[PDB]
């Protein structure tokens, strides 16, 4: 719910999907994450029409980059720097114009995370994980990939295919290992 | 569509001699399913002994 430069010219989430926004701080303990010279953001992105008078802000659309990322360096050299680029008659004529802002780097690097989730109809294949949903549930129940069932898994040996991941015994039933990673949890009836 | 690398820049093709009679041989290797010749394992599931 903000009409600052960030939503205008830098980063916009979708309003049609559920979204989250996370502010964090890398400790010291985390060392593979390197800091840059400073924090930079775009504080102006507009077009000057071919009439040399009309200024039209170029707003960023969700899931896209600013049209000004072509002229704004990956880090802004100095607070308030401005960028320009004349447009070809095909591009519309006039100019493209931008201005960058800076904030001083911090002791510990500070980051931003934006998450966007889509709930599908049947394709909900991005789920959490824990460890009951896994071993050692050495009694009833399991619920594997497209198959239901109630079984007592045991570390058995050693009969199967091992590349696709069930084993049946001459009927609809599965007797029964696979799937675990990677062993032989042969199942039984209730 | 996918980039599959450049077109050939050659202006001709290599000449090809077709001589079917040189390839007409009898080297029989018939299906013997006793030895499981030509068997696709079943897709739906997999099995033991
Ligand atoms: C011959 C056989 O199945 N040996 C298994 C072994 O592979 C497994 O690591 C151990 C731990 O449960 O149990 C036993
Ligand atoms: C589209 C494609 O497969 N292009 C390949 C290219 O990647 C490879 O570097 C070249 C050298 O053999 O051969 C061709």
């Amino acid at each position: 719910s903000s009409a600052g430069p960030i939503s205008q010219f830098n980063y916009k989430q979708s309003f049609s999907n559920p979204t989250c926004l996370i502010l964090a701080t890398v400790p010291h303990n985390l060392t593979t994450i390197t800091k840059p010279l400073k924090y930079s953001y775009i504080n102006k992105c507009s077009r000057l029409l071919s009439d040399d008078r009309t200024e039209v802000p170029q707003l960023v659309n969700a899931n896209q980059y600013s049209p000004c990322v072509s002229i704004v360096p990956s880090t802004v050299w100095e607070d308030g720097d401005y960028y320009r680029k004349q447009l070809s008659p095909l591009e519309g004529g006039g100019w493209l114009v931008a201005s960058g802002s800076t904030v001083a780097m911090t002791e510990q690097l500070q980051m931003g995370f934006g998450i966007t989730v889509q709930y599908g109809t049947d394709t909900n294949s991005v789920c959490p994980k824990l460890k009951i949903a896994s071993q050692l549930g050495n009694c009833v129940e399991y619920s594997l990939y497209g198959v239901s069932g109630r079984g007592v898994f045991q570390n058995c040996t050693a009969v199967g295919v091992r590349q696709q991941r069930f084993v049946y015994d001459a009927y609809q039933n599965l007797v029964g290992y696979y799937s675990d990673d990677g062993n032989y949890y042969c199942l039984r009836a209730c | 569509y996918v980039d599959v690398g450049p077109d050939s820049v050659k202006s001709a093709c290599i000449e090809v001699d077709i001589q079917q009679t040189f390839f007409d041989k009898t080297w029989p290797r018939p299906i013997d399913v006793s030895k499981a010749d030509g068997i696709i394992y079943p897709q739906g599931r997999t099995y033991s002994n």
